[PDB]
């Protein structure tokens, strides 16, 4: 069934399992036309797909050309997130395709459930979890190279850098959903806390800065505070 | 005209002859039905007095055969037989009739609801839902089962309901899964009608039949089945006019048949308010749609 605060584990066992989230595949500047009416652009957009064990981001990078001259973007939007996931399943070797998809929203479970017939025995699920994941466009590596797309392309990489080699991938995470919480409640201020000491870098490989242990620490206390603050500033309590 | 006649009623009994029903008491002087339309198939149904529990029915068509009913005490139930013997029923039936121990099916057909129910319905056809084929007949029951109901579990006493199934391969077309989801076009015209069915005709034949055996039996997947049908119609962009036209028809009979006190159990909510308000097809089932609004408008 669905997945919640009660079966959190299980996303780190060792059954293979993906997080789908639609959220950025279709996006949009709304903008007035000469006349004064309004249009939309598109933008390029992403489907993110990740395995919450190995950290593993299949980023399916949807240009903006899928659109063209198609009707009710919104709703092809969805069916185009599962044929990509579809088809990435089927480009993975049987003892790599996933034994469960969890997407991130209900309305992909329908779209994908009938893309994934070939595959009955994969298990589609729902959550009840409010991940992060439109964050994703905030990490700005990531948001580069979607920005960059001129065809439709495939990144595949760990959205963990290096954590796992010191951390197990419940704390990896819950790190990540906490910087991406951050990141979706305040981004100017969530990226200020990630870079305001200049001689902790980026790898030219990783997304995130080289933390130490301890100023992952303090870091992840930082995102805290901004989540408690911004929350204080939203509600005024 | 034909008859239908009952060796005895030794049970308490509530017995109905399509949307026709009556009290018969435990071993009150009854021996059964005559003036049985000829050319349409029939039912005859039982509900026991002292177990409302298990409505059970013979489907039937009189020119197949002479039928009859007798109860059996051991497996307790009134049981639909053949007489082989042409004179001795002949026989039988003019001295019951005689003796006037027969009830008389109404010739008053003003309201033409059961030609009307019954028109794609054929006989060969309820047998291959209804396998039993030593009989001419077919028992159906209020707890059958149908196969798509047994693949998610005795298969000979099954409804063998032609499988629709909206997320199948077999309504799927590879390459056009968003195409064939939302318009339901091809699984219709192609897989249903083309392939399966054959024909409009017996597509509507099960349809009518699911619909009976749901309203007079309360089989529940006889109910799914019906609205199955129902809704793969709805959701198709594409359908014959004729087709619209008739299905209107067959369900506005169906909707005014039904007792109002059972259209909380035999109506689904989502099917109906999809198709006359959702789906491709929403506008194009004016009288269904006229007669729902004006006897159920809380279902919608
Ligand atoms: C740079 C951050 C993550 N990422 C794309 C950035 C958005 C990667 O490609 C990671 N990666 C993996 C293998 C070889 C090179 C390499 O850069
Ligand atoms: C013995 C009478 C049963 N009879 C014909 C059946 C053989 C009916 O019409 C049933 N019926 C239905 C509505 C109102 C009255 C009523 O009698």
């Amino acid at each position: 069934g669905a997945m919640n605060s009660s079966n959190y584990a299980e996303l780190f066992n060792n059954d293979i399992k993906l997080f789908v989230d639609d959220t950025n595949v279709y996006r949009v500047t709304v903008h007035k036309t000469f006349e004064g009416n309004v249009a939309t652009k598109a933008i390029n957009g992403c489907i993110f797909t990740l395995n919450p064990k190995t950290g593993h981001l299949f980023l399916k990078i949807i240009h903006t050309s899928v659109w063209a001259g198609q009707k009710r973007l919104s709703q092809l939007a969805k069916w185009k997130t599962a044929e990509e996931v579809s088809a990435l399943v089927r480009s993975l070797p049987k003892e790599e395709q996933p034994k469960q998809i969890i997407v991130t929203r209900k309305a992909m479970l329908d779209p994908l459930e009938v893309h994934m017939l070939d595959f009955p025995n994969i298990a589609i699920r729902p959550t009840e979890l409010r991940l992060p994941f439109s964050a994703a466009m905030s990490i700005d590596k990531l948001s580069d190279v979607v920005m960059k797309a001129t065809e439709p392309q495939m990144v595949l990489f760990n959205i963990y850098d290096d954590w796992l080699d010191r951390i197990s991938s419940y704390t990896a995470f819950s790190r990540l959903t906490l910087l991406l919480r951050a990141l979706k409640t305040n981004e100017e201020s969530a990226k200020m806390i990630l870079l305001s000491d200049p001689t902790i870098t980026i790898k030219s490989y990783h997304l995130w800065p080289s933390f130490t242990d301890e100023q992952w620490i303090t870091i992840e206390s930082q995102m805290r505070d901004l989540i408690l603050t911004e929350y204080g500033r939203k509600y005024n309590v | 005209m034909n008859t239908v006649p009952f060796t005895s009623a030794p049970i308490e009994v509530t017995i109905g002859i399509d949307q026709y029903s009556f009290n018969v008491k435990e071993n009150q002087p009854f021996h059964g039905i005559k003036d049985i339309p000829i050319g349409h198939v029939h039912v005859i149904h039982f509900q026991h007095a002292d177990n409302s529990s298990m409505r059970y029915g013979y489907w039937f068509d009189c020119r197949m055969g002479n039928f009859y009913i007798q109860y059996d005490p051991k497996d307790g139930l009134y049981k639909m037989m053949e007489e082989r013997d042409g004179a001795k029923f002949e026989n039988i039936v003019h001295n019951f009739k005689e003796r006037q121990m027969m009830v008389s099916y109404p010739k008053i057909d003003e309201d033409d609801t059961w030609y009307n129910l019954t028109e794609f319905v054929q006989m060969d056809k309820i047998r291959k839902i209804v396998r039993k084929d030593e009989n001419q007949f077919s028992y159906v029951d209020s707890s059958m089962t149908t196969v798509q109901e047994n693949e998610l579990s005795d298969p000979a006493h099954s409804l063998n309901y032609t499988v629709i199934n909206f997320k199948s391969r077999e309504a799927i077309r590879p390459g056009h899964e968003m195409e064939d989801f939302l318009d339901k076009s091809y699984y219709l015209n192609t897989v249903m009608l083309q392939g399966i069915f054959k024909n409009s005709s017996n597509y509507f034949g099960e349809l009518q039949f699911a619909f009976l055996n749901a309203m007079f039996f309360g089989n529940y997947g006889s109910s799914l089945q019906w609205h199955a049908m129902i809704e793969l119609i709805c959701s198709s962009a594409t359908v014959p006019k004729h087709m619209l036209d008739k299905l209107d028809e067959i369900l506005y009979y169906q909707i005014k048949t039904l007792p109002e006190q059972y259209s909380d159990i035999l109506l689904n909510e989502r099917v109906w308010n999809i198709c006359l308000y959702s789906s491709f097809q929403k506008n194009s089932l004016h009288n269904t749609e006229k007669i729902m609004e004006n006897k159920y408008p809380e279902l919608l």
